[PDB]
């Protein structure tokens, strides 16, 4: 862990651009990571902030870097709903399904809150549509428990 | 009465006896204590649920308690904390005035209704309803220096045989430990568990089992059959005493016959009932005890017999136990105590010294000399009887009144000795004459007087309180003042006065004062020559007025404005913040570091450092600790290096280098609670559904607008914590029904194994004590240890926890904050330099507006006390002014000489202002309170030349320039002399360095430089008002 | 109820008294536990 590293996983995660900027240009460490293994990447896909996640992959952040879980940035902008995220991510070469150590995938989180434009989106990058969680169970699964008619017929 | 006292000296003398004796018994009887109340009553709620998560403690807890909060009076406002220390604080904050046990009881009464919707473990560890303070009487620290006990073998110690004594000891309102006692600790391990198929749930069920009180009842009880010889009670079950009785416990019996116990699966050990909190001092464990002082008490007394019952403690220490005193407000008390004191003394000393300068004999000299006494045991016993204590605030009321009440005998001698001198009248029939010429005067000047104090009494919340006390201390002397001055100082000159010849102005004299009353008498014709060109040339003069009314104004906006000065009271604290999400240990780190620079840079000043790892102020956890510096005795410290201020800055450019975490000294403030000066205090408040997270958006927002006005905003921040990693782990509900593994037994298992379980209650000793159960702490660690905890299936199959639950990291509040019942995020801030608080918080509405749909604000606490109780000052100065003008016209019988008089204002003023600027001093509590004293005198002094120089025109038909040179020439010496005796009286708070003396210096330099200018300019221009008025009406 | 004198003293009286401080006025307490489980304490005022 670095000075400048702590103040850009601050900065990532507060969604302060110009700081941001700043930092990249002062060769802030773009892997950084806190106590969870989380990266700026991290950070900055979970709280929605599209413009530093663009920022951070412009300077070789690495786009499948995984918590002390096994979960990715992919995961956490699939689950928080970010649809803009999710396409930059699968842009610049994420594991479309990436398991973390639950045999959860991006596809299980985005259908069990029920993102229905980044489901079709992870699905068009080739998201595996039949792979199971650690307890055998699919999106398809998840839609279902969950009672959720519109994303059934998507997974059909 | 002058003249029915003149012919009764006796009477005279027993009235003042009376008042005497009145104010001696008050004297003996009064409450002494730093402070009065001055915060509005508040209540707290507190309350405890081990192992929970401030959204859980949040929505089980503070929700429901907050939603019974109704029909309960005078309440203002309600704010609460949940934090993910398992701990919730409601407070509710009454109106001034409202009497604290009502309050209490009717919010312990709605709590007490709501308590059966409370979760059962926060039940099992009640919810407490008290008063809140924020000031300790002292902290009484308990220290093991041969290291054979841990901080929980202390604070059980001190539990167990020192807490309750000092609880019972005369004076004391409350006592607070600080850690618990011993809590019997069952440290559970997983693999020992899962080896023998048991879990933390037969662990529980066993201890309830085999600890326990159980009833049985009588051999013979009635009804009997008759005949019976008989009657017993019969005792059953009762609860363990011991370790070793936990161990032998009994979990199973295998098939082999052999037996588990619970010392096979678990360590057994006394322990604290919380180990969040690590207390050193100098490095060694700590406990303590936090000392309150009850209501009408003595602190004085109070402090003395806390520190005999512990002497008598002294014996029965265990080795290496000693007693520690890092906080006592009494040393400092003391030496106010006695300052204040020594300054009533000299000034009763200076008043003789001065009039017998100008008296030049021994009995007038004493005339006013003994009124002074008189006056102030009336005072002490007026106090007494309106329930005023002694403290800071009445005693420093009393030495700004020193110059108004020392000067009411003074002018009746003064006039008395000037007509013998002057007609040649015997003592007596002088002393009729002069009273006949001054009477009404004073008594008009005691109304005056009275219109300018007492608007002050009536500011509401808690300035009004802090002005109260100066209010009704001034008023007091100054009434006193003028009865012992128409009732025994004129007894006193036609009883006790020496005739003077008529033409004797001393300047026959030998030596010294032959010398001084020629000089005087001269001094005086060149001051009537002057005031005789002046009289020639008043538009100038007028002009000049203009100036100083000018620059009074333009010193006064300058001047910044603070409550009440900072003291070295002998300590001071030491912040410590890690970033979030940091250890105990290494906070633990930071702390030693600091601990280890105070005692070796600054170990000529520094007596002690107590480490609390844990506490925080807006926000505990593991991450936070505090320094609370003590230091060496005034009188080791010489010098303003060696003064707090000094030191504090010393060391938080010190720590500036302190790499992960942000460490800062400071002194405290004078009275604990109140403003940070221009300081604000704002609540964000979610109106709609809005939640936790689009709340710190639009905080963030406003945040951020605000840093765009540094002319206007400085050092915005929120109170609270911001959010932080956790670790979400999610049971699986089918797969738990279909390993036949039950919910209940999942979640105690990782309750009571990671969050920590109180179980029962167990006797140590003849104590009640709490039994916890909870894991070793090396299986409840980290995630991966999650999976060594196995759960029995309905089948006997051991689970492990990995098997039906899944986890991830997410952010989430380890605070959460609310606001009158609403989800909430309190903002801090002031003004900046130049910048008035008022302006600074009407540009935190207008951003405020601007913020999303649902989000709104408040104001609370010294804001709160500002948009309600600041818009009060303009209408109760307003009333001032038009009575006392009106008393004017009915003592002059007239609607516009008035105005001669209240044109003095400025002239005190601009000396004051000139003064507190010039020193670097504020705008605070001593200084206005200066103002009323200094304008209250130069008003007097100029209310008796007006009368004197109307007087002469109206009864000897004399000049209207003619009259106003007789009258000042005639009130020259009488000004001079009080003048004189109270400025170096004042002298020594001037100049004053250490204990106490930034109070010292606040009533002094303003005073100081008020008296100067009053006194030198007033006798210069009252002539040119006086004049200028007559004139123009 | 059931309890005794002694175990009705540590685990009641004592928790009360100890909490019985700092009552304005309050001239003295007395207390008493019995076999019965029963438990009274009084706490007696100053005059006025
Ligand atoms: C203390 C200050 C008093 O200072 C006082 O000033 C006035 C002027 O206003 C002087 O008065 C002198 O100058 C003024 C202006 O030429 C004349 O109107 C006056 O007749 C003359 O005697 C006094 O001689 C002096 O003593
Ligand atoms: C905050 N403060 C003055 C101190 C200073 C030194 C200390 O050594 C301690 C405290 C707070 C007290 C509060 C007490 C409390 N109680 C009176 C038993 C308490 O409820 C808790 C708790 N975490 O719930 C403590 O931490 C606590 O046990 C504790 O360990 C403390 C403690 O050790």
């Amino acid at each position: 862990g670095s000075d400048l590293g702590k103040k850009l996983l601050e900065a990532a995660r507060a969604g302060r651009d110009d700081e941001v900027r700043i930092l990249m240009a002062n060769g802030a460490d773009v892997n950084a990571a806190d106590v969870v293994g989380w990266t700026p990447l991290h950070l900055a896909a979970y709280w929605g902030h599209l413009e530093i996640v663009e920022v951070l992959l412009k300077n070789g952040a690495d786009v499948n870097a995984y918590d002390t879980l096994g979960s990715t940035p992919l995961h956490l902008a699939a689950h928080f709903g970010h649809l803009e995220i999710v396409e930059v991510l699968l842009k610049n070469g994420a594991d479309v399904n990436a398991k973390d150590d639950n045999g959860i995938t991006p596809l299980h989180l985005a259908a069990n809150r029920g993102h229905l434009e980044i489901v079709e989106v992870l699905l068009k990058y080739g998201a595996d549509v039949n792979a199971q969680d650690k307890f055998g169970k699919t999106a398809f699964d998840i839609s279902i428990n969950n009672g959720n008619e519109d994303l059934a017929e998507i997974l059909q | 009465m002058p003249n029915f006292f003149i012919d009764r000296p006796i009477f005279a003398w027993v009235i003042a006896i009376i008042i005497m004796l009145a104010g001696g018994l008050a004297i003996l009887k009064l409450p002494v204590a730093q402070y009065p109340t001055i915060a509005p009553p508040a209540v707290t709620i507190s309350a405890s649920y081990p192992g929970a998560d401030a959204k859980t403690v949040q929505d089980t807890v503070t929700q429901v308690i907050e939603q019974n909060m109704n029909g309960i009076d005078n309440l203002m406002y309600m704010s609460s904390n949940s934090d993910s220390t398992g701990t919730v604080q409601i407070t509710l904050t009454f109106e001034s005035g409202t009497d604290a046990d009502i309050a209490q009881v009717q919010v312990q009464n709605k709590l007490q209704l709501a308590m059966p919707l409370l979760p059962q473990e926060v039940q099992q560890q009640g919810v407490s309803v008290e008063k809140s303070s924020s000031s300790f009487l002292m902290v009484v620290g308990v220290i093991n220096t041969d290291g054979t006990m841990t901080q929980e073998d202390i604070s059980d110690y001190v539990a167990a045989n020192m807490k309750d004594a000092i609880s019972r000891t005369s004076g004391v309102g409350d006592v607070q430990l600080f850690g618990s006692q011993y809590a019997m600790r069952i440290w559970m391990n997983p693999n020992e568990l899962n080896k023998f198929q048991l879990t933390p749930v037969d662990v529980i069920t066993a201890i309830k089992a085999q600890n326990a009180q159980v009833a049985a009842g009588q051999l013979g009880g009635t009804p009997p059959v008759k005949g019976q010889q008989l009657n017993a009670s019969i005792i059953a079950q009762t609860r363990l005493t011991s370790t070793e009785e936990f161990g032998k416990i009994l979990l199973k019996v295998n098939q082999d016959g052999s037996r588990v116990l619970l010392r096979d699966v678990a360590k057994i050990e006394l322990g604290g009932e919380n180990y969040d909190i690590i207390a050193e001092f100098n490095g060694q464990p700590a406990s303590g005890l936090g000392i309150k002082l009850a209501t009408g008490a003595n602190a004085l007394d109070t402090a003395a017999a806390i520190r005999a019952e512990l002497a008598k403690m002294e014996p029965f220490f265990p080795s290496g136990l000693k007693i520690v005193y890092p906080y006592d407000t009494t040393p400092f008390v003391k030496i106010s105590i006695h300052e204040v004191v020594k300054t009533l003394v000299e000034a009763i000393i200076l008043v003789f010294l001065v009039m017998y300068l100008f008296l030049q004999n021994f009995r007038a000299t004493l005339i006013p000399t003994i009124a002074v006494p008189v006056v102030l045991l009336g005072t002490f016993a007026v106090l007494a009887a309106f329930g005023f204590s002694i403290n800071t605030l009445t005693m420093f009321g009393m030495v700004l009144a020193i110059g108004l009440l020392v000067d009411n005998a003074i002018v009746v001698v003064e006039n008395v000795e000037r007509v013998m001198a002057e007609e040649g009248l015997p003592p007596k029939e002088a002393t009729r004459k002069s009273m006949g010429q001054i009477q009404g005067a004073l008594v008009g000047i005691a109304m005056v007087l009275s219109a300018v104090f007492v608007p002050m009494a009536f500011f509401g919340g808690s300035t009004g309180a802090i002005y109260r006390q100066f209010s009704i201390t001034i008023v007091s002397a100054m009434a006193l003042s003028v009865l012992v001055a128409l009732i025994l100082t004129p007894a006193l000159c036609a009883t006790m006065l020496k005739p003077i010849a008529k033409g004797d102005h001393g300047e026959g004299k030998k030596g010294f004062f032959g010398w001084f009353n020629r000089m005087f008498e001269k001094s005086t014709h060149h001051y009537t020559d002057s005031v005789g060109g002046i009289l020639r040339s008043t538009g100038r003069y007028l002009v000049l007025y203009l100036i100083i009314v000018v620059g009074m104004a333009y010193l006064f906006v300058r001047l910044p404005s603070s409550f009440l000065p900072d003291e070295d009271q002998g300590v001071f604290m030491t912040m410590v913040q890690l970033p979030a999400g940091a250890t105990q240990e290494r906070t633990q780190k930071v702390l030693n570091e600091v601990t280890h620079y105070y005692l070796t840079k600054e170990k000529n000043n520094v007596e002690s450092v107590f480490a609390v790892n844990g506490f925080g102020f807006a926000g505990r956890g593991q991450n936070t600790g505090i320094a609370f510096v003590s230091l060496k005795d005034w009188a080791d410290r010489p010098g303003e290096e060696n003064k707090v201020e000094a030191i504090t800055m010393r060391a938080t450019r010190a720590f500036s280098q302190i790499k992960d975490a942000m460490v800062f000294a400071f002194n405290l403030p004078a009275i604990v609670e109140l403003g940070t000066a221009t300081g604000f205090d704002f609540e964000l408040i979610d109106q709609a559904g809005l939640g936790h997270e689009k709340l710190t958006q639009a905080r963030n927002q406003l945040l951020a607008e605000a840093a765009k006005h540094p002319d206007m905003l400085t050092s915005v921040r929120p109170n609270g914590l911001e959010d932080t990693p956790q670790f979400k782990i999610d049971i699986d509900q089918e797969k738990a029904q279909a390993l036949g593994v039950s919910i209940n037994d999942i979640n105690t298992t990782l309750g009571a194994a990671w969050g920590g379980s109180y179980v029962n209650d167990f006797i140590d000793r003849g104590r009640v004590k709490k039994v916890y159960v909870m894991s070793e702490a090396k299986y409840r660690m980290l995630p991966d240890d999650i999976g060594d905890w196995y759960v029995r299936a309905a089948d006997g199959q051991m689970v492990p926890f990995s098997a039906f639950s899944s986890s991830r990291w997410e952010y989430g509040s380890p605070r959460l904050e609310r606001y009158n019942g609403l989800p909430s995020m309190e903002i801090l801030g002031q003004a900046a330099p130049g910048k008035s608080t008022g302006e600074a918080m009407e540009l935190m509405e207008q951003l405020a507006s601007k913020l999303p749909t649902g989000v709104g604000y408040d104001w609370t606490g010294m804001s709160y006390q500002e948009r309600l109780s600041g818009n009060q000052a303009p209408s109760l100065y307003a009333i001032s002014l038009i009575v006392v003008f009106l008393c004017l016209a009915a003592l002059y019988e007239s609607w516009s000489i008035p105005f001669s008089v209240m044109l003095v204002v400025p002239l005190g003023v601009i000396g004051a202002l000139l003064a507190a600027t010039f020193r670097g001093l504020t705008n605070d509590v001593y200084f206005q309170v200066g103002l009323l004293t200094t304008i209250g005198l130069s008003a007097k002094n100029a209310i008796l030349i007006v009368e004197f120089a109307k007087d002469l025109m109206d009864k000897e038909g004399k000049g209207l320039i003619e009259a106003t040179l007789d009258a000042v020439r005639m009130r020259l010496r009488p000004i001079l002399m009080t003048s004189l005796a109270f400025i170096l009286g004042v002298m020594p708070l001037v100049i004053s360095t250490g204990a106490g003396s930034g109070a010292q210096n606040a009533v002094g330099t303003g005073v100081m430089g008020g008296m100067v200018t009053a006194t030198v300019l007033a006798i210069f221009f009252v002539p040119v008002f006086f004049v200028v008025v007559r004139r123009r009406f």
